[PDB]
């Protein structure tokens, strides 16, 4: 509360034990002595009839404006309902800390100094964005990512939950991660685990959201976004598809081209320009890297990039386990069998082989799965390939 | 309509009539259906015979109606449209024009 | 002109030959051609997608074409190029038999055609035999 | 704010429309170039329910307008 | 239309007051007369004759015209690639002209509102035509001429 | 309990402790209960429950924002138009004197004889008052290694002309009042964009291209006029444009419209830089990725006259480069960074930044306090090699 800065080494030491020592003592000392004084004297009648004067001061129909600007000597340019703007005086009542351009300030009624300010709405884009506890699980659900589970938090856990490790070497947090690989192996997933288990304002947005059909609004999102995103303490925010956006940057193209690319620029500037970004934590995932802007990741930019590989062959038992875990199996199931073809598949191939046994078992009003249930349900899943055979190989 | 019908009966009248199978399975319940195809092909005709069928209340809802003109009308009446579809125990509602909203 | 050409033989970024896939994606649509081969004979079905009341029947068949006296075939994809393709190999075996005085072997038939859909889609400029 | 007050009065248009108790001879009559246009809460039944068409004259038409004009 | 200030209780008449011009085209003034002489433009000779000559010699020498019986060019057009001396030229002519000069620029017209721009500019042809013999330079044009 | 990360870290905690106690039982004592109403605590209503709100009331009257349009006469008498109220004829008050009213201006006016009371800064858009720094960087030149000769032009054409004004004076020399930055990505553009808003004793207005796209027709050309407007407000005042390829792009207005709103931003732009009016004291920079895209009118002299070309940096800058961003980093005591930045190719000092973060978290990752040249190397092999296909 406004408490001194201790700035000693902000290691534990010595120094930072008698500087907080001292602090301490004096808040002892405050105690006691405003004890001791309610004791002798309430002084409830002495704080209360103050109010009575402000109220006095702030007479009862009280309206409601909208502050314009502040001439920074206890005055004001206020803009009542009707439109009209008076040049007004700041009462000394008025918590001057929640005075800003555009917020709901209350005004005298006769003489229309400013009295007072409400509290506003919470929903800039707060609500849309927020992602609140991830509903998918937790850590336990991902199975076999392991070294990716550790790089993440060493770039968003880390810093939050230890920082005196940063501090002591006196590096800064790597600035960004992006998240990199074929479709359907992860990448989203470990994004909403990590939301869950954390403890800031994380925020998610599909690339596809920010190509809006108005000029400049692609920009103007991008900047909101980041805008409230330094309103909300520690954040990570996270720009889900980013391919969608982020491309080669042509310059010889027409269209919504140029658009994209202004929006691209917008970001760039957000995630590395002139002003320093507070603290604020970018994730981002593509299924195709190869086409983004190197300025769009590069090192300053992003510092981390995470590979996220196809399971090869233990990861994949433990998907079919973790999906397979609420679901009544018979003693027939062949899991290994069905793994054990080298098929490129990934983790949203296994869910929707486990999915699709299941319903198929429902169909056919059966109390397990089978081990040929989920046989029919693989080849099913499987016939979705397409393609030239003879092309290409 | 008959594909169209025992694709329903899958997917809505086993969670309603056979509300065990689900239980002992583990797989959840689906929260509802989705009804696309070209204007007038059956769709109402389909829902209210479905939940004529598993007999529960036919709540029905527009999106063109829920675009209105009160400011948070269409908030007002979704939430009455929820709670009162909770009072009706058994209840099926059909949000006719979703693409509207 | 070079703005013009549309480069048909060509290799993609992920090293794929796309005239060759959309040509192939051609085929996809055509009237059904089955084959089976048994142990005293070998058979072609094909599915006759031209049915009209007014169009009339001439020839001995639609889509199954005689290439030798022991040799015959059917088409799938574009009709004329598909005659194209008929034409040049009566003519190639015709030609191994003016050489040799004895029936080209099917699997020679095959590879002799075979090496002039390649020769189109590797230079040329032209599009391939659908 | 424009389009907005423009949507407002369609609403109230829509709604006086509907807020009809069939026993008053009170009917509504509304000639468009563009019917493609109309929002359809407008074609909505209880709303506009008679659509009549006034195509380009053909040769008895255009014979009968020849006549009433001349 | 006139503008007129009235008693604020009574609504009578009181005085007649000066016309009304938005900000925008008050601004389009110039008052500071800028000073670069034509000596100061090298390379353009023919390209000044003829601006000069349709541009000043009306307004001065009115009488040649009114003899000879022909009427005054209306209109300059200045193109060129960039960097070849038309702002400048422009900059000459109105330090050497001591009419009124309004300078204007084309993305100035554009305006949110619709109507706007065309209100500012009859604005500006109005003001133009209220203050004596004047000049109007509109640079950028292709902003709005397009 | 843990591994123990001080001998002194449970005291500390439990200092800490007793420290939020002792305020949540001040503040439960004291009262200052939270208010809906914006009150400050009782503490500060500090004049305000009396004896200067009530001293403010009283002398201090009401007056109400208007906008002069024209002075009639000598004779004092103006029209101004109060907003959304009605327009008048009136006079002003015996404290202002006249010289301080012009044409245009935000004058207040009291409620009953409607006279000029008090002259009011201009009106401004929120979106181009933000743009202003305010609060300036602490980068400094000595923070930007590998480059002498860029940051040596960068300099005498906006500090230099700004610091000793009359040495080109003396000389009859009007100095470049338009610079362009471009080179690859991160070579150090906005880096030397911030030494100079650190360095200039002067007005620094930070622009992003994006900014100036907006949703309506003619309103990036009204940001700009206000900007510049602004500017000129100020003595002298340095106009910072980034990824000014986002409006600067080549007019190509052929069949359909295509970014014509953009193009008449650009315009707008390209007539505040240099037109019939004379630019004020402004210095204008501009960092591009692109310069290619930029039109030839924008591209001009006059407008962008230096063009600053930056480049990957040498052995002896990398070396720099590698020493300044290690100097506040916890390393051994001789670390051969010159070994380091021969042993990573060409690169930029944004790459040379991101392997000391990175050895810096090998460190910490083996649980090391001293970052180690065994360290910087698997940096180098990490960033400079595994990630060599970005
Ligand atoms: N290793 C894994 N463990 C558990 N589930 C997995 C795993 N890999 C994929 N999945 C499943 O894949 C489903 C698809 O979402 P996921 O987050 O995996 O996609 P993604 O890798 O981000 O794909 P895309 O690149 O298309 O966005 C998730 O619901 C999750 O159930
Ligand atoms: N022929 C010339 N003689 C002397 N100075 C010239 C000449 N042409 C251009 N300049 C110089 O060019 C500088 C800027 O030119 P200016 O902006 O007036 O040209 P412009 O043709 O109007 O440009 P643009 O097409 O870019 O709008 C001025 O300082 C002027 O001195
Ligand atoms: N010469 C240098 N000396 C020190 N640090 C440098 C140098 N060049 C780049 N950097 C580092 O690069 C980081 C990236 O910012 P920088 O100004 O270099 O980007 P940029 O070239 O403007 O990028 P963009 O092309 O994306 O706009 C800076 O924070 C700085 O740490
Ligand atoms: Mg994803
Ligand atoms: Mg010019
Ligand atoms: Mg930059």
């Amino acid at each position: 509360a406004s408490k001194l800065p201790l700035v000693t080494p902000h290691t534990q030491c010595r120094l930072k034990l008698l500087k907080l020592e001292r602090i301490k003592d004096y808040l002892l000392m405050e105690e006691e002595f405003i004890r001791n004084q309610e004791q002798m004297k309430p002084l409830e009648e002495k704080q209360e009839e103050e109010r009575s004067k402000v109220d006095d001061l702030r007479g009862t129909p009280m309206s409601v404006g909208t502050l314009e600007e502040i001439i920074d000597d206890n005055h004001a340019i206020v803009s009542t309902s009707v439109g009209s703007e008076h040049y007004v005086s700041i009462l000394s009542f008025v918590d001057k800390d929640l005075l800003e351009p555009g917020c709901s300030v209350l005004l005298n009624h006769k003489v229309h100094a400013v009295i007072g300010v409400l509290m506003d709405d919470t929903d800039p884009l707060v609500t849309v964005m927020k992602v609140e506890k991830a509903p998918q699980e937790t850590y336990a659900d991902i199975g076999g990512l392991d070294n990716q589970i550790q790089e993440i938090k060493e770039s968003v856990e880390l810093p939050l939950t230890h920082p005196e490790y940063y501090e002591e070497m006196g590096i800064k947090p790597p600035k960004g991660v992006i998240l990199y690989g074929p479709p359907g192996t992860g990448k989203t997933l470990l994004a909403k685990a990590v939301a869950n288990q954390t403890s800031a304002t994380f925020l998610r947005v599909v690339g596809s959201e920010l190509i809006q059909k108005y000029l400049g609004d692609g920009p103007k999102l991008v900047r909101e976004l980041f805008r409230v995103a330094e309103e909300h303490a520690p954040s990570i925010v996270f720009i889900d598809e980013i391919d969608a956006i982020g491309t080669k940057r042509y310059d010889s193209n027409s269209g919504g081209e140029r658009e994209i690319q202004r929006t691209m620029l917008e970001l760039l500037n957000q995630l590395d320009g002139f002003d320093s970004r507070g603290d604020v934590k970018v994730i981002m995932a593509t299924n195709r890297i190869e086409t983004l802007d190197p300025a769009l990741i590069r090192p300053g930019r992003i510092d981390r990039k995470i590979e996220f590989p196809l399971p090869d062959e233990k990861t994949k038992k433990r998907i079919f386990q973790i999906h397979t875990s609420r679901m009544t199996l018979a003693d027939d199931v062949t899991l290994d069998d069905l793994i054990m073809a080298k098929d490129d598949l990934s983790g949203a191939d296994i869910k929707a082989i486990c999915t699709e046994a299941g319903l198929m078992a429902l169909r056919e009003r059966r109390m397990k799965v089978t081990n040929e249930d989920f046989k029919k349900s693989k080849e099913n899943v499987l016939y979705k390939k397409q393609e030239g055979t003879p092309e290409g190989l | 309509l008959d594909k169209q019908i025992k694709e329903i009966k899958e997917v809505i009248e086993l969670p309603v009539k056979h509300p065990e199978l689900f239980e002992a399975l583990g797989i959840a319940q689906p929260k509802g259906v989705l009804l696309y195809g070209p204007p007038g092909t059956g769709k109402t005709l389909l829902a209210r015979a479905v939940a004529h069928h598993t007999d529960c209340t036919f709540i029905r809802v527009s999106g063109s109606e829920l675009v209105q003109k009160f400011i948070g009308e269409g908030a007002r009446m979704v939430r009455e449209l929820f709670v009162m579809a909770r009072e009706h125990a058994p209840s099926i509602i059909f949000m006719d024009e979703i693409d509207s909203i | 002109s070079r703005r013009y050409d549309s480069r048909t033989t060509i290799f993609s970024p992920e090293g794929r030959l796309y005239q060759v896939e959309y040509a192939m994606e051609a085929i996809g649509h055509a009237g059904t051609c089955l084959g089976i081969l048994a142990n005293d004979g070998v058979l072609l079905a094909a599915e006759r997608r031209n049915i009209h009341k007014l169009l009339d029947e001439v020839f001995f068949s639609e889509k199954i074409y005689k290439l030798n006296e022991d040799m015959a075939c059917s088409v799938a994809g574009i009709t004329s190029d598909a005659n194209v393709l008929t034409n040049e190999l009566r003519l190639i075996a015709q030609r191994y038999l003016l050489q040799y005085q004895e029936p080209i072997p099917c699997e020679q038939l095959v590879t002799a055609l075979c090496d002039i859909k390649q020769a189109y889609t590797q230079f040329g400029g032209k599009r391939p035999f659908g | 704010g424009a389009d907005r007050e423009v949507q407002r009065i369609l609403l109230e248009l829509l709604n006086q429309m509907d807020g009809f108790d069939q026993n008053v001879n009170v009917k509504v009559i509304m000639a468009t170039n563009r019917a493609d246009t109309l929002d359809p809460a407008l074609l909505r039944p209880g709303r506009l329910d008679r659509k009549i068409e006034f195509p380009l004259p053909d040769r008895r038409q255009k014979r009968l307008i020849f006549s009433t004009i001349t | 239309g006139d503008l007129v200030g009235v008693n604020k209780d009574s609504y009578l008449i009181l005085e007649t007051l000066p016309t009304e011009y938005d900000s925008r085209v008050k601004a389009m003034e110039v008052d500071e007369r800028p000073t670069e002489q034509y000596s100061d433009i090298g390379g353009l000779d023919k390209q000044i004759q003829e601006l000069v000559e349709a541009i000043v010699l009306p307004m001065n020498h009115k009488e040649k015209f009114e003899n000879l019986g022909i009427q005054p060019p209306k209109g300059v057009l200045m193109y060129g690639p960039p960097g070849t001396g038309k702002t400048l030229l422009a900059r000459a002519c109105a330090a050497q002209t001591k009419a009124t000069f309004l300078k204007l620029a084309g993305p100035q017209l554009v305006q949110m509102f619709i109507g706007d721009g065309a209100k500012l500019v009859r604005d500006a042809f109005a003001l133009a035509k209220e203050k004596a013999p004047s000049i109007i330079f509109i640079d950028e044009l292709d902003a709005i001429g397009t | 309990k843990t591994y123990g990360q001080s001998t002194y870290s449970r005291q500390i905690k439990q200092v800490e402790d007793d420290i939020q106690q002792l305020l949540k039982k001040i503040n439960e004592l004291t009262g200052i209960k939270e208010s809906d109403t914006g009150l400050a605590p009782p503490a500060l209503w500090d004049l305000a429950a009396d004896k200067q709100t009530l001293q403010s009331e009283q002398p201090l009257q009401v007056a109400r924002c208007t906008k002069i349009i024209n002075a009639d006469s000598e004779d004092p008498k103006y029209i101004i138009n109060v907003k959304q109220f009605a327009k008048f004829v009136v006079d002003l008050s015996d404290q202002v004197a006249p010289t301080d009213i012009e044409e245009g201006m935000r004058v207040g006016v009291d409620r009953n004889k409607y006279q000029i009371h008090i002259p009011l800064p201009p009106k401004i858009d929120p979106t181009v008052t933000m743009m202003q720094v305010e609060e300036k960087p602490d980068v400094t030149y000595s923070d930007v290694g590998g480059c002498k000769e860029q940051i040596e032009k960068l300099r005498e054409v906006v500090e230099t002309p700004l610091l000793h004004p009359e040495r080109f004076v003396n000389l009859g020399i009007e100095p470049p009042k338009g610079v362009l930055l471009f080179g690859p990505p991160g070579t150090g553009k906005t880096l030397c964009a911030r030494a100079v808003a650190n360095r200039t004793d002067a007005c620094f207005i930070r622009v992003i291209g994006s900014e100036l796209v907006q949703k309506y027709v003619g309103e990036g050309a009204r940001m700009v006029r206000e900007l510049f407007e602004m500017a000129r407000t100020k003595k002298a005042c340095l106009i910072f444009f980034d990824e000014i390829d986002a409006i600067g792009g080549a007019r190509f207005d052929d069949g359909a419209g295509g970014d014509n709103e953009v193009q008449r931003t650009m315009l707008e732009l390209i007539n505040q830089l240099d037109g019939f009016d004379p630019r004020g004291n402004i210095k204008v920079l501009m960092a591009t990725n692109r310069p290619d895209t930029l039109d030839p009118a924008l591209m001009r002299p006059g407008r962008l006259d230096r063009k600053i070309e930056f480049s990957l940096p040498d052995l002896e800058g990398r070396t720099h480069i590698f020493k300044i961003h290690a100097r506040s980093m916890s390393v051994e005591r001789d670390i051969r960074f010159e070994l380091l930045a021969r042993l990573c190719p060409n690169s930029t000092g944004a790459e040379i930044r991101s392997v000391c973060t990175e050895a810096g978290m090998f460190a910490i990752r083996a649980r090391r306090k001293i970052a180690t040249e065994k360290d910087f190397l698997e940096a180098v092999n990490k960033v400079i090699k595994s990630y060599a296909k970005f």
